[PDB]
């Protein structure tokens, strides 16, 4: 039980940890190639960016 | 004696009132402190940028 | 002249100058000021602008360098020659400048400082100066390119 409740959780968590990888990523490699523009600060803030 | 104290035995509600506000107002008082301290940190971020 | 060069072992370290009421001069640079009668005004540091100011005589007041935040995109002079503001950044051709230049003016085509540099990094054919500058709202902000240098 622990077991398969711990190696779900962990191959949930990874996923899930990879998909919000993958979901920054995608909100920041836009801004990331605009050296200029102004960032929505609500998406500067919940995904990392320097903002200007 | 019939029974056996338990080094809570004394200090009653008035000078558990005073221990808890006093704590408490540090308390406050440090996060107030440290409240400032961050906003000022995020101010300037925006201030900058 | 309106900008003095702070000493050290008789080899100027540090230009600091006077700005819009307050001597300012750079915390990294250690010397005697060149001019007595600011030579021992007690300086306010501020290390978030690595900086120090202090409030010129009564006396000599009236000398002293305007600024102001409204900075366009173009050219401004400075003593070393000509400084460009490009995609808010001045930048400097290479080469020109380095340990001495700290704290020297930059100034418009009226005259008045915007800024005053503190460091550098050579990038490529040209060099980006990490400075103190007015902000849109006439705020002082420190704008350093990344790596950049004490002058």
């Amino acid at each position: 039980g622990l077991c398969t409740c711990v190696a779900i959780i962990m191959v949930s968590c990874v996923t899930s940890v990879w998909l919000l990888c993958r979901t920054r990523n995608l909100c920041i490699t836009p801004y990331k190639l605009a050296p200029n523009a102004q960032v929505p600060i609500l998406l500067a803030l919940l995904c990392c960016i320097k903002p200007t | 004696a019939q029974h056996t104290e338990s080094f809570t035995s004394a200090i009653s509600a008035t000078a558990w009132s005073w221990i808890k506000v006093l704590v408490g107002g540090t308390s406050a008082f440090i996060v107030l402190g440290l409240i400032a301290t961050a906003v000022v940190a995020l101010v300037l971020f925006f201030h900058r940028h | 002249d309106k900008t003095f060069p702070i000493m050290l072992n008789g080899q100027v370290n540090g230009y600091a100058c006077v700005v819009g009421g307050r001597v300012f001069k750079p915390l990294h640079v250690e010397g005697r000021i060149d001019n007595e009668q600011l030579a021992a005004i007690k300086l306010k540091k501020a290390s978030i602008y690595d900086l120090e100011y202090g409030d010129v005589p009564q006396c000599m007041k009236s000398d002293t360098l305007q600024y102001t935040s409204d900075k366009p995109p173009g050219f401004y002079n400075w003593h070393h020659g000509a400084v460009q503001y490009e995609n808010n950044r001045f930048t400097v051709p290479r080469g020109v400048g380095g340990k001495g230049d700290s704290g020297r003016p930059i100034l418009d085509n009226k005259g008045r400082v915007v800024a005053i540099v503190l460091g550098g990094v050579n990038e490529g054919s040209r060099t980006a100066l990490s400075v103190v500058t007015w902000n849109q709202k006439g705020v002082t902000v420190k704008d350093t390119p990344e790596g950049s240098e004490p002058w």
